[PDB]
């Protein structure tokens, strides 16, 4: 249950000041780091490089989840994407490379969720030579252990989606004004990749989450459920909740709004600068 | 010293969930799938499923760090 | 590394289980080490870890820590005395119904918490129920244990011990509910009652016939839709022995709940929230404080 889980009482923060803190904290002490094992090195990277880098690797995570020879269960996949979103929001992209920790961290998702991947099948989905699969093997058992250190071995991820099904099975049963609620889950599964993508994850609890998803899937098909909050919730009673619920609503459909994608140029030029920063330890 | 049966009431922020046995005619089983017989000769009953799934939907909405 | 190693506590079948010491507190501390490629952390590992750091209950174990190497890792509970495997097994220790009211009490209580969490400790035997010495029960080996709450999933048959095997399991039955950690809490009463394992089994054919010869083959109304199972092999009608001749030392209330840990139907089996309300944990005998269960020495 997520009320008392690890993830809300750690991996859960107030507001994205604090991820932006966390994030540029673990940067400068890696330049600190480089620097002071060996300060303005045109070959290091900016906090907005590294988040533009780490959003790249995780649409290259979500395509390659989505492209996994094994139908890959919408659970590991959110719980890759956290585990990616966790590891980067306390380390640096410099130190280690988002490629492998992409694929070490799909493969302990695979591993920590119940779904049963041989490592030889788990690589062989992968787009190399052999030799090749064998060395991504080697560097993915490598760096699990590290990522299971850097997650502070809170290995337990709850997506929005099993929150979003009880919530259509509230929908279907004590809103009876509201009909039909499918074309609301393919708009919200719609909405819910869309802020999968940014880091909502990290700030909102996964039944807000879920929540806004069919509520902004209502507002955008033209529907006003307001009263489901209102009445059936009890919230009609309770202000200040209704009025939380409605600001978290809004603060977070706006936050994926100020959301961009990493651009084409952009991605190129980080992408051959990590690799001159991998080189020249 | 006798022992007197105490509820463990753990703390879940947001609305009350229907209870277990008073959840098959709040009309709640009629959206989430039968239990076939194979299921349902085991522990299972699709109303596990059914609860667990309004469980996880308010396990945290009145909740904020 | 910063644990130093004092004696050597024993061999979990999938792991090695020292005894170590800590230097930031002064206090002991269990190690357990997996054994030893190609396929990462071994997974028992994860679950273990997975599945412990969310739980906090004062009858679970919570791992304090957790390390490792390339291929290798180590969890760190805390040092646990003993467990009711070596107090059954021990004869000086005469068990007053007040004493099993407690250790069944903590049981259920330590079961109800994990049941409300929608985790099913797969795996339940007196070997791991474990007691320090405040004499508080935790259920220790969380090895293989999952959440039942997913139609989606497909659990595997065999994932309990045989002696403690609910007979739905043992027809291999995919989907399962509390009803596997509740015939596992009843055998560990059984045994308890008995001092002697109840039900010993050579093979799933062996524990279904000692089963049934010993509570009564179920009649289809009893236990309705037993057909319906995978592994379902018909045995003729076994009366069964009345459970008022093998329990002869238990008062009516206990009679009572063990009848309800041990209903063939896994749903009308008792689960651990409505086996806490019963009759028998609220009756005269009060359970015995921590203070003053019996310590199995040596
Ligand atoms: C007499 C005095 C005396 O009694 N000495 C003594 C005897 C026996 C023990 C003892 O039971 N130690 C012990 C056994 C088993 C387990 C544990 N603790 C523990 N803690 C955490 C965990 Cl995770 C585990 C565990 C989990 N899975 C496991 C499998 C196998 C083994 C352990 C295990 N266990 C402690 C202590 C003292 C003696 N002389 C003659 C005076």
């Amino acid at each position: 249950m997520y009320h008392n889980s690890s993830q809300k009482r750690h991996w859960t923060f107030s507001s994205e000041e604090q991820l932006a803190r966390l994030r540029a904290d673990a940067n400068r002490k890696f330049r600190c780091k480089a620097v002071a094992n060996g300060p303005n090195d045109p070959v290091f990277l900016e906090p907005h490089e590294e988040m533009t880098l780490c959003k790249y690797y995780e649409k290259r995570l979500l395509e390659f989840c989505s492209v996994f020879k094994p139908a890959m269960p919408r659970s590991v996949v959110g719980t890759a994407c956290m585990y990616f979103k966790r590891f980067y929001l306390n380390n640096s992209v410099m130190e280690y490379h988002p490629r492998i920790i992409m694929l070490t961290c799909a493969f302990l998702a695979c591993k920590v969720d119940e779904f049963n991947v041989s490592s030889p099948q788990f690589v062989g989905n992968l787009r190399e030579s052999p030799l090749g699969q064998e060395k991504a093997l080697e560097q993915i058992l490598e760096y699990e252990l590290l990522l299971i250190q850097q997650l502070n071995f809170h290995l337990i991820v709850h997506n929005p989606y099993r929150p979003f099904e009880g919530f259509l099975i509230d929908l279907k049963t004590r809103y009876p004004i509201l009909e039909n609620p499918e074309i609301l889950r393919k708009t919200a599964d719609d909405f819910l990749n869309r802020i999968a993508l940014t880091d909502a994850y990290l700030l909102y609890t996964p039944s807000q989450i879920a929540l806004t998803a069919i509520l902004s899937s209502a507002s955008r098909a033209g529907i006003t459920m307001e009263s489901y909050l209102s009445e059936s919730l009890m919230l009609k009673e309770n202000r200040t909740c209704l009025s939380q619920l409605l600001d978290i609503m809004k603060s977070m459909r706006n936050l994926v709004k100020k959301y961009e994608p990493p651009r084409s140029e952009e991605v190129a030029v980080l992408k051959q600068k990590l690799e001159r920063c991998h080189s020249a330890e | 010293a006798l022992y007197e049966y105490q509820p463990l009431q753990i703390e879940t922020y947001g609305p009350h969930v229907p209870e277990l046995e008073m959840l098959g005619r709040l009309g709640y089983l009629n959206h989430v799938r039968a239990a076939s017989p194979q299921d349902l000769a085991g522990g299972y009953t699709s109303s596990l499923a059914c609860h667990r799934a309004l469980q996880d939907a308010f396990s945290g909405l009145f909740w904020q760090p | 590394k910063r644990y130093e190693k004092l004696d050597f506590l024993g061999e979990g079948q999938f792991a090695t289980v020292y005894k170590a010491r800590d230097k930031n507190t002064n206090q002991i501390v269990a190690i357990k080490k997996i054994k030893l490629a190609k396929d990462g952390i071994n997974r028992t590992a994860l679950r273990e870890i997975k599945l412990l750091q969310e739980l906090s209950h004062p009858n679970i174990i919570g791992l304090l820590d957790a390390f490792g190497h390339k291929s290798n890792i180590s969890l760190v509970f805390d040092f646990m005395e003993t467990d009711l495997e070596v107090i059954i097994k021990d004869n000086s220790l005469v068990l007053t119904p007040s004493h099993i009211k407690a250790y069944m009490l903590m049981t259920l209580q330590g079961l109800e918490y994990l049941h409300q969490h929608w985790i099913l400790h797969r795996d339940l035997k007196p070997n791991n129920l474990l007691l320090d010495e405040n004499g508080v029960l935790k259920l220790a080996d969380f090895g293989l244990a999952k959440s039942f709450g997913s139609p989606n999933r497909a659990y595997t048959h065999q994932v309990v011990t045989r002696w403690y095997r609910a007979p739905e399991l043992l027809f291999g039955a995919r989907m399962y509910g509390v009803g596997v950690d509740m015939w596992a809490v009843g055998c560990i009463l059984a045994e308890l009652l008995l001092r002697v394992p109840f039900l010993p089994g050579d093979s799933d054919l062996d524990q279904l016939t000692r089963i049934f010869e010993t509570l009564g083959t179920p009649t289809e109304e009893q236990w309705p839709d037993m057909c319906s199972l995978p592994d379902y092999v018909t045995f003729k009608s076994f009366p069964g022995i009345p459970l008022h001749h093998i329990f002869s030392a238990a008062g009516d209330d206990l009679l009572d709940l063990i009848q309800g840990l041990f209903l063939f139907n896994p749903c009308a089996r008792i689960t651990a929230t409505q086996a806490l309300k019963m009759k028998y944990f609220s009756n005269r005998p009060g359970p015995t404080p921590g203070c003053q269960l019996p310590r199995p020495n040596c």
